[PDB]
C-alpha cells in the first residue's frame, strides 16, 4: 500500500514455491532426502546439506570422520562465498550497479566447477551426507582452490571500489532498513540481520 | 513459382530476425534460474547470441520457466504468458518445469508447465547447466528457423 | 516554411512506422492478453485513482523558478546596452531574489517532501 | 533539394542510433568481461536490423485499459521531436539556421517529456502511472538548472545561435572557461534523457519497465529510437558548446569528422555512466539538483554575468 | 611497436585459415578466427584444434563439419554433432586426445554418431516394453 | 574474534577536510569506478565461443543416463530394484522376469527424464554398473514424450556413449 | 577483444558524418558553390533580395561584379 | 594474458593495481586433467582383530 511512492503497508505473500518439501521427506529415507536439502536454498547447498548431515549424525550417535569435517567446513566457505557473492551482487543489480554482477558470476562459475569436480554437479550435489562425504577430494583440486583463493581478494576488492565508497550507492544504502538490536532479536533474525545491528553472534564461533 | 521464391526469402528474413534477437523474459521461479543468470554471466554470455533480459512481458518474446510452478504460482505464469505479444516461445527449464521432478506428487505443484502453457523445447537437468539452457535456446532458434509461415499462406 | 517542412517530415515518417508497426504484425488479440499488466495477478484497484504528489511545493516553486528563467534569458543581449553598471545592478537583484526564494523555502523545509 | 537534406539528417541519424544500440550492449559486456553481440553479422553488425525487424514484425497490443489516442500519439511526439531537434544543430552548417536555435532546443526537450507523460497515463497501469509521475519529478529537478547553465555559458557566445558557438571556441575550447558549468551541465544532460544513474522513468528494477511496461512491438521500438537520438543529440549539443572544433570554411569534413568524433566519445561516456554507478532515488536525484546544483548555478550565472562587464570581453551581439 | 605485431598476428590469422575466403568462412560459421593446432579429426569431418597459450576453455575448440548423417550443418551446427571419443577431449574431462589414447574397441559401441533427433523423423517415441499382462477368453468359433 | 566495519572518525584537520570537499565538488570516486570499468574494458573477456568452444567438466558429471554392457554384449543389469529403491524422485520403473536363457534381466527399465533429479544414485548404488549417468548434457526435445526414457532408448544411449563412459568410470573407480 | 567493438562505433561514425557533408554540399550546390547566406538580421536579408534583383536570374548567389557597371 | 604493453600499462594505471599478477582468466597453471590413479586410506575399523562391532 503506497501513498505516492511510500510504502504505508508492505504485506509479503508468499507459498508460490511451495513444494511440500517436508511433507515429501516423511515419504523418503534420510539418504533420499538428502538432495531435497540442497533445494531449500539454491546459492548455499552445501550449508544445507552439512546442517542435515549434523543434525542426522547426531540423532546417529555417529561421528564423522576428520578429513570429512574438514572437507565440509572448506566447501561450506566456498558455499558462503558463493552465496555472498551471489547476495551482493544481485543487491546492487537491483539496486543498478549491474557490472559486478557478471564480474563476480564469473568466479561463481569457478567455484561451481569445483562443485562438479567434487560431486559432478555444479549445483544441488549431494557432497556432505550423514556420516561424511560420499567421494574423496579428486586429486589436482586442492591446488586448483589454491590458485582460486590466491586471487579472489583481488576480485572483492574491485567490487568494493565499485560500490563501498560510491555517493550514490552510500545514499541507497546508508540508513535504510534501520533494525534495532533488541527488535532484531525479538522479530527472530539471524546472521548478518543481527550482527549488522550490532549483537556479536555467529554459531561457528559461539557454537561451533 | 516466383511468388514461392519471393515467400520463401521474405520469411527466411523473418525467421531470422526473430531467432536473432530473442529476448526472454526476467522470469525465474527456482534454483533452475541460477543456472539461467549464469548464462548470462561472462563465460555463457548470451548476450552474444542475441539472448537479451527484458522485464516487461510485452517487450519479451521467451518465456523460459525455470523452477518449479506451483499450484499457487500457475495462474501468474499463465497470466504472464497470455500478456506476451506473440510471436511467443516458451522453454522449460528443469525437471521441475518440465514435469515436476522431485516434487512430482507434491500437493502445491503443477506436474509440468506443459499442463498450464505450451511448451516449446524442454531442456532436461536438475539444475540444467548452463551450457544445456544454451543448447536449448540454440535449438529454439533452429526451430524458429525451420518455421514456413508465409509458405503456408501462399499454399493456403 | 523549412521548419514547417522539416515537422511533417518526421511527423509522418513516425506515423508512417506505426501504421507499419499495427499493421505489417498478424494479430490474435483476447482479453487476457490486453488486461492491465501487474506482475502477473490482477490489479486491485483502478490506476487513474488519485497518485498523491510528495513534491507538490517544489513543483509550485519550480513554476515561480521557470519565470524567473523566462526573466534572464534576455540576459545576453543586455550586456549589450550602455549602462552597464544598471543593467549588471537589476540582473544580480534578480539572481539573489531567486538565491533568497530557495534559501527561505530550504530553511522552512520546503524542499523535503511528504 | 531542402527535402533531400531532411532525409539526409533524418535516415542517418536513425541508422545511428540503431547502432548506437549494438556498441553499448558490446560496450558494457566487454567492461563486463563479456563479448557484446558478435553471433549475429561479422562482429556483431547486423544485430540492430535483426532487432528492428524482430520488434516490427511483433504482434502490438492496444491494452484494454489505454486511452487508444495518446497512447498512439505518445510514440509519434518522441520520435518526431527527437528527429526534429537535430535539425538546428551546426555540423558545421546547420539545416535551419535560426537566431535562437538554443531555445528552440531547450523548448522541444520539454515537449518531448509529454511523451513520457502521455505514454504512462494513457497505458492506464499503476507502473506506468509511477514511472510518469518520476518523468515529472525529473523535468522538476532539472530543467531550471540546465536553462541557467546555458544561458551562463551562452553569456560568453552573445547569442542563443548555435552556429555563433563555432565561432566563440575558435581559439580554445569553453570547458576551459567554464568546466563546473561543463559539469553540471553533463549531469543534467544524463537526467534529461533519463540515462544512468538516473535512468528513473524506465527503471527496470524498481518499476517491471516504467511507462513503457504496457508498449511493444513497434510503438516500444520508436520509445528506443527516441531515447538514443535523444542520447546522441544531447552530446552533439555538448561537443558544440563547451568541445569546440576547428571549422575551416573550404573543408567542412575536418569540422564534421572531429565534431562526430566528439560526440561519439561523450555518447561512450554515457555508456560508461550506466555500466559504471548505481541507480539514484528520485528524491535523489531532485535534492542533488536543487540543494546542490542550483545554489552553484546561481553563483557561477552572477559570475558568469559579471566576468565579460570586468573584464572588458563582452561578446559581440551578432 | 606492439601494434605492428598484432596486425601482423591478424594477417597470419587470414593466411592461416587458407585466404580470404576461408578467414570469411570461418568468421562466419564460428566467429572466431584464431588459428590453432589441429589435433585430429573425426569421420563425420569435425575438426578438433588447441591453442594452449589461449586461457582456459578457449584452449580447445571443434569446427563441426559441414555434412552429418545427411544433414546440412554448414549453418546449423549443434553441440551432439560432437562424437562421444572427443567429448571427453572437447570438454576437458581428459587432456589425452582420441589419436593419442583410442577408446577401447567394444562390438555393441555404436560406429555412426547420430546427433539429437527431436524434431525429425528419427525422435524417440515413448512406449511400453512389456507385453499385455492379461489374457482374455477367446470365443468359440462353432455356434454350439 | 570480531571486527568493526565503519567505527572509523575521519579526521578534521584542514587539509583533510579540502580533500574530502575536493572528493564531493570534484567527484574523485566515481572517477575511481570509472577506471575501474574502464580497466575491465581493456582486459580480456571470459566469454568461451560456444557451441565450437565447451566449458570444463570432470569424469564424475551427471548427466543423461545410460545402460552399459559388459564386454561380451550382454546387459550389466541383473533386475536387482535396489537402484529402483534408492530413486530419490521414484524416476525409475522396473518389471523383470526370467529371460529365455533363464537369466535376472529387465522385461521393463524407464526413466522419467522429467521426474529425474540427477543426484547421481543408483550409478552408486547399482550393484554391477550397469546404470551409469554419461557425459551428454546435450539431450533437450521438443516434446515431453520424448524425455520419458525407455530401455531401448537407455541402451541405445549407453552404446552411443560406452566409449566416453567407460575411460570416465575407469578415471573415478578408484575415487569411488 | 576490446578491438572488436571499433567497427560498430566506424559504422555510427559515417552515420553521423553524412548529415553534416550531405547538408554543407547541398548548400554549395543550391548556393552556386558558395556557404549559404546567413541572415539573422534584416540587413542581411535586404542584401540578399538587392543581390536577387541585380542577378537578373532571380537567383542572389549569381554575383555580378565591376563588369555590370559602365 | 596476450594484452600489448600500452593495454596493460592503461589497464594497471586505471585500476589502480597490476592486473597482469593477478589475473581472473585461467592459464596453464591449472591442474591437469588427466592426473595419476589416487590410492585412498582404509579408516580406523579395517583391522581383522578387536574388530568386534559391538565395541564401536
Ligand atoms: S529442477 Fe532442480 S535445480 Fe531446478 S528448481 Fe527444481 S530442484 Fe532446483
Ligand atoms: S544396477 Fe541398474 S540395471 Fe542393474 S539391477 Fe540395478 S537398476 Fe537394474
Ligand atoms: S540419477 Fe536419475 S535415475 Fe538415478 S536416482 Fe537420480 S533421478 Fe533417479
Amino acid at each position: 500500500e503506497l501513498s505516492g511512492e511510500m510504502v504505508r503497508k508492505c504485506d509479503p505473500h508468499i507459498g508460490l514455491l511451495h513444494r511440500g518439501t517436508e511433507k515429501l521427506i516423511e515419504y523418503k529415507t534420510y539418504l533420499q532426502a538428502l538432495p531435497y536439502f540442497d533445494r531449500l536454498d539454491y546459492v548455499s547447498m552445501m550449508c544445507n546439506e552439512q546442517a542435515y548431515s549434523l543434525a542426522v549424525e547426531k540423532l546417529l550417535n555417529i561421528q564423522p570422520p576428520p578429513r570429512a569435517q574438514w572437507i565440509r567446513v572448506l566447501f561450506g566457505e566456498i558455499t558462503r562465498l558463493l552465496n555472498h557473492i551471489m547476495a551482493v551482487t544481485t543487491h546492487a543489480l537491483d539496486i543498478g550497479a549491474m557490472t559486478p554482477f557478471f564480474w563476480m558470476f564469473e568466479e561463481r562459475e569457478k567455484m561451481f566447477e569445483f562443485y562438479e569436480r567434487v560431486s559432478g554437479a555444479r549445483m544441488h550435489a549431494a557432497y556432505i551426507r550423514p556420516g561424511g562425504v560420499h567421494q574423496d577430494l579428486p586429486l589436482g583440486l586442492l591446488d586448483d582452490i589454491y590458485e582460486f583463493s590466491k586471487n579472489f581478494s583481488f576480485r572483492i576488492d574491485e567490487l568494493e571500489e565499485m560500490l563501498t565508497n560510491n555517493r550514490i550507492w552510500r545514499n541507497r544504502t546508508v540508513d535504510i532498513g534501520v533494525v534495532t538490536a533488541e527488535d532484531a532479536l525479538n522479530y527472530g533474525f539471524s546472521g548478518v540481520m543481527l550482527r549488522g545491528s550490532g549483537i556479536q553472534w555467529d554459531l561457528r564461533k559461539t557454537q561451533p | 513459382s516466383r511468388g514461392e521464391y519471393v515467400v520463401a526469402k521474405l520469411d527466411d528474413l523473418v525467421n531470422w530476425a526473430r531467432r536473432s534477437s530473442l529476448w526472454p523474459m526476467t522470469f525465474g521461479l527456482a534454483c533452475c534460474a541460477v543456472e539461467m543468470m549464469h548464462m548470462a554471466a561472462p563465460r555463457y554470455d548470451m548476450d552474444r547470441f542475441g539472448v537479451v533480459f527484458r522485464a516487461s512481458p510485452r517487450q519479451s518474446d521467451v518465456m523460459i520457466v525455470a523452477g518449479t510452478l506451483t499450484n499457487k504460482m500457475a495462474p501468474a505464469l499463465r497470466k504472464v504468458y497470455d500478456q506476451m505479444p506473440e510471436p511467443r516461445y516458451v522453454v522449460s527449464m528443469g525437471s521441475c518445469a518440465n514435469g515436476g521432478g522431485y516434487y512430482h506428487y507434491s500437493y502445491s505443484v503443477v506436474r509440468g508447465c506443459d499442463r498450464i502453457v505450451p511448451v516449446d523445447i524442454y531442456v532436461p537437468g536438475c539444475p540444467p547447466t548452463a551450457e544445456a539452457l544454451l543448447y536449448g535456446i540454440l535449438q529454439l532458434q533452429r526451430k524458429i528457423k525451420r518455421e514456413k509461415r508465409l509458405r503456408i499462406w501462399y499454399r493456403r | 516554411m523549412n521548419i514547417m517542412l522539416t515537422l511533417l517530415t518526421n511527423v509522418t515518417l513516425a506515423s508512417l512506422l506505426v501504421l507499419i508497426a499495427f499493421w505489417l504484425p498478424q494479430l490474435n488479440a483476447y482479453s487476457e492478453k490486453t488486461s492491465p499488466y501487474e506482475c502477473g495477478f490482477d490489479p486491485m484497484g483502478s490506476a487513474r485513482l488519485p497518485f498523491s504528489m510528495k513534491f507538490f511545493l517544489v513543483a509550485i516553486t519550480f513554476l515561480l523558478f521557470d519565470l524567473e528563467i523566462a526573466l534572464l534569458l534576455p540576459l545576453p543581449w543586455a550586456s549589450q546596452t550602455n549602462n552597464l553598471k544598471t543593467m549588471l545592478t537589476m540582473a544580480l537583484f534578480l539572481l539573489i531574489l531567486l538565491a533568497a526564494s530557495l534559501a527561505y523555502e530550504w530553511t522552512q523545509k520546503g524542499l523535503e517532501w511528504a | 533539394m531542402f527535402m533531400i537534406n531532411i532525409l539526409s539528417l533524418i535516415i542517418p541519424i536513425l541508422l545511428a542510433v540503431a547502432f548506437l544500440t549494438l556498441v553499448e550492449r558490446k560496450v558494457l559486456g566487454y567492461m563486463q568481461l563479456r563479448k557484446g553481440p558478435n553471433v549475429v553479422g561479422p562482429y556483431g553488425l547486423l544485430q540492430p536490423i535483426a532487432d528492428a525487424l524482430k520488434l516490427f514484425t511483433k504482434e502490438p497490443l492496444r491494452p484494454a485499459t489505454s486511452s487508444i489516442s495518446m497512447f498512439i500519439i505518445a510514440p509519434i511526439l518522441a520520435l518526431s521531436l527527437a528527429l526534429t531537434m537535430w535539425v538546428p544543430l551546426p555540423m558545421p552548417y546547420p539545416l535551419i539556421n535560426m537566431n535562437l536555435g538554443v531555445l528552440f532546443m531547450l523548448a522541444m526537450s520539454s515537449l518531448a517529456v509529454y511523451s513520457i507523460l502521455w505514454s504512462g497515463w494513457a497505458s492506464n497501469s499503476k507502473y506506468a502511472l509511477i514511472g510518469a509521475l518520476r518523468a515529472v519529478a525529473q523535468t522538476i529537478s532539472y530543467e531550471v538548472t540546465l536553462a541557467i547553465i546555458l544561458l551562463s555559458v551562452l553569456l560568453m557566445n552573445g547569442s542563443y545561435t548555435l552556429s555563433t558557438l563555432i565561432t566563440t571556441q575558435e581559439h580554445i575550447w569553453m570547458i576551459f572557461t567554464s568546466w563546473p558549468l561543463a559539469m553540471m551541465w553533463f549531469i543534467s544532460t544524463l537526467a534529461e534523457t533519463n540515462r544512468a544513474p538516473f535512468d528513473l522513468t524506465e527503471g527496470e528494477s524498481e518499476l517491471v519497465s516504467g511507462f513503457n511496461v504496457e508498449y511493444a512491438a513497434g510503438p516500444f521500438a520508436m520509445f528506443f529510437m527516441a531515447e538514443y537520438a535523444n542520447i546522441i543529440m544531447m552530446n552533439a549539443f555538448t561537443a558544440i558548446l563547451f568541445l569546440g572544433a576547428s571549422h575551416d570554411p573550404h573543408t567542412p569534413e575536418l569540422y564534421t569528422i572531429n565534431f562526430v568524433l566528439k560526440t561519439l566519445a561523450l555518447t561512450i561516456t554515457f555508456l560508461w555512466i550506466r555500466a559504471s554507478y548505481p541507480r539514484f532515488r528520485y528524491d535523489q536525484l531532485m535534492h542533488l539538483l536543487w540543494k546542490s546544483f542550483l545554489p552553484l548555478t546561481l553563483a557561477l550565472c552572477m559570475w558568469h554575468i559579471s566576468l565579460p562587464i570586468m573584464t572588458a570581453s563582452i561578446p559581440p551581439q551578432s | 611497436m606492439e601494434l605492428v605485431q598484432v596486425l601482423r598476428r591478424g594477417l597470419q590469422q587470414v593466411s592461416g585459415h587458407g585466404g580470404l575466403r576461408g578467414y570469411l568462412r570461418v568468421l562466419f560459421r564460428a566467429n572466431d578466427v584464431r588459428v590453432g593446432t589441429l589435433v585430429g579429426e573425426d569421420k563425420y569431418g569435425n575438426k578438433y584444434y588447441e591453442d594452449n597459450k589461449q586461457f582456459f576453455g578457449r584452449h580447445r575448440w571443434v569446427i563441426y563439419t559441414t555434412e552429418m548423417n545427411g544433414r546440412d550443418t554448414f549453418w546449423d551446427v549443434d553441440g551432439s554433432m560432437v562424437p562421444p571419443e572427443w567429448h571427453r577431449w572437447l570438454h576437458c574431462m581428459t587432456d589425452d586426445p582420441p589419436t593419442t589414447k583410442p577408446p577401447t574397441a567394444r562390438k555393441y559401441i555404436w560406429t555412426n554418431h547420430k546427433f539429437n533427433v527431436s524434431g525429425t523423423p528419427q525422435q524417440y517415441v515413448p512406449y511400453s516394453t512389456t507385453r499385455k499382462k492379461i489374457q482374455e477368453w477367446v470365443p468359440p468359433s462353432t455356434p454350439y | 574474534t570480531y571486527k568493526f566495519v565503519n567505527m572509523r572518525e575521519p579526521s578534521m584537520d584542514m587539509k583533510s577536510v579540502t580533500d574530502r570537499a575536493a572528493q564531493t565538488l570534484l567527484w574523485t570516486e566515481l572517477v575511481r569506478g570509472l577506471g575501474m570499468t574502464l580497466s575491465y574494458l581493456f582486459r580480456e573477456p571470459a566469454t568461451i565461443n560456444y557451441p565450437f568452444e565447451k566449458g570444463p567438466l570432470s569424469p564424475r558429471f551427471r548427466g543423461e543416463h545410460a545402460l552399459r554392457r559388459y564386454p561380451s554384449g550382454e546387459e550389466r543389469c541383473i533386475a536387482c530394484k535396489l537402484c529402483e529403491a534408492v530413486c530419490p524422485a521414484q524416476a525409475i520403473t522396473i518389471e523383470a522376469e526370467p529371460r529365455a536363457d533363464g537369466s535376472r534381466r529387465t522385461t521393463r527399465y524407464d526413466i522419467d527424464m522429467t521426474k529425474c533429479i540427477y543426484c547421481g544414485f543408483c550409478q552408486e548404488a547399482c550393484p554391477v554398473d550397469a546404470i551409469v549417468e554419461g557425459p551428454n548434457f546435450e539431450f533437450s526435445t521438443e516434446t515431453h514424450e520424448e524425455l520419458l526414457y525407455n530401455k531401448e532408448k537407455l541402451l541405445n544411449n549407453g552404446d552411443k556413449w560406452e566409449a566416453e563412459i567407460a575411460a570416465n568410470i575407469q578415471a573415478d573407480y578408484l575415487y569411488r | 577483444m576490446w578491438f572488436e567493438i571499433l567497427p560498430g562505433i566506424a559504422v555510427m561514425a559515417a552515420c553521423l558524418f553524412i548529415p553534416g557533408m550531405a547538408t554543407a554540399h547541398i548548400h554549395k550546390f543550391t548556393n552556386g558553390g558558395k556557404e549559404k547566406r546567413v541572415a539573422h538580421f534584416s540587413y542581411q536579408w535586404n542584401l540578399m533580395e538587392r543581390d536577387r534583383c541585380i542577378s537578373g536570374v532571380n537567383r542572389y548567389h549569381v554575383t555580378k561584379g565591376l563588369e555590370n557597371i559602365d | 594474458a596476450s594484452a600489448t604493453r600500452v593495454i596493460q600499462l592503461l589497464r594497471n594505471w586505471a585500476s589502480g593495481r597490476d592486473l597482469q599478477a593477478k589475473l581472473q582468466l585461467r592459464y596453464q597453471e591449472i591442474s591437469k586433467r588427466t592426473q595419476p590413479p589416487p590410492k585412498l586410506p582404509v579408516g580406523p575399523s579395517h583391522k581383522l582383530s578387536n574388530n568386534y562391532y559391538c565395541t564401536r
